[PDB]
C-alpha cells in the first residue's frame, strides 16, 4: 500500500483521460 | 478494486474503463 | 493557482486518495 | 469542482469536501 | 480537453506505452 | 500530433495512430 | 513489468523536457 | 532498451538523451 | 533509491501544492 | 529525511508541510 | 516551452532530485 | 524561478543553477 499509493497517482489520472466527460470514481 | 486489479498487472484501457461513471 | 485538467484530478488524489472520491465534471 | 477549483480558486481543504 | 505539452506525451504513454511510440514535435 | 491535438482537439483513439 | 510500465510514465516525461524540439522516442 | 538501463538504476541525463532523435 | 527516485517525484509535487507560496526544501 | 519518512509509509498532509518553508 | 506552476517543480526534479533543491515562489 | 522559468523561459541548464 505504499507502492500501490504511488500506483493510485497514475491510476486516477489513467482515468482522468479515458472517461473524459463522463469522470469516473477512485476507491481503495 | 481498482488498486487490487490494476496495480498487479498492466490493466488495459477497456478494463480501467470500468470504472467510469 | 487554478486546479484544472488533470492537475485538479492530481489535487483531489493529494487529499482523498487514500480514502477514495468521485470525479464528475459536469 | 472544475468551477470551485479551476474558475474560481480553492483550496487543498475545501477539497477535502469531495473524498469519500 | 486540449492536450499541450507535458500531457499529450502522458496521453500518448496512456494509449502506446505497452508498445512504445515516437513524440516528434516538428 | 501537437496541432493533431493541442491546437485542435483529438481522442484517445486517434492517438492510438501514433503508436509502434 | 509494472513497476516498470509506472517508471515508464516517469521517463517519457523525463525525454519530453531532456529533448525539447528534437523529440524522442520510447520502446520497451 | 530504456526501460532495462533507466528503471535499473537512476540515469543520468546524458544518458536519457541517447533516446532523443 | 530506484522506487525512491520515482517516489521523490511525487513528493516534490505533493509539497507544491501543499505548501503554497510558502514553497520548500526537497532533500535525500 | 523525506525520503526515508514519506517512501517508507503513507505519510500525512501535516507530516509532509514539515518540510514547507 | 514555459515552465510553470507543477512542471517547474517536475522540471526542478529532473535536473537537482539527486542532489535536492528549495522551491522559494517569493 | 517562476519569472526565469514561467515568465521567461529557461533550460534545463539554467535549471541546474537551482540545485543544492
Ligand atoms: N494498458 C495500459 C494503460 C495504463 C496506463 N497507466 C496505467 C497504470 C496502471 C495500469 O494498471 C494500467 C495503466
Ligand atoms: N538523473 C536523474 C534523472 C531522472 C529523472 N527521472 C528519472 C526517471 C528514471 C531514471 O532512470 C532517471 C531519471
Ligand atoms: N496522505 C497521503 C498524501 C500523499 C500524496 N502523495 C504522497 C506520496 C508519498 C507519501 O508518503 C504521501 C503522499
Ligand atoms: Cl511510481
Ligand atoms: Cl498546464
Ligand atoms: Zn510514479
Ligand atoms: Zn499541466
Amino acid at each position: 500500500f505504499v507502492n500501490q499509493h504511488l500506483c493510485g497517482s497514475h491510476l486516477v489520472e489513467a482515468l482522468y483521460l479515458v472517461c473524459g466527460e463522463r469522470g469516473f470514481f477512485y476507491t481503495p | 478494486g481498482i488498486v487490487e486489479q490494476c496495480c498487479t498487472s498492466i490493466c488495459s484501457l477497456y478494463q480501467l474503463e470500468n470504472y467510469c461513471n
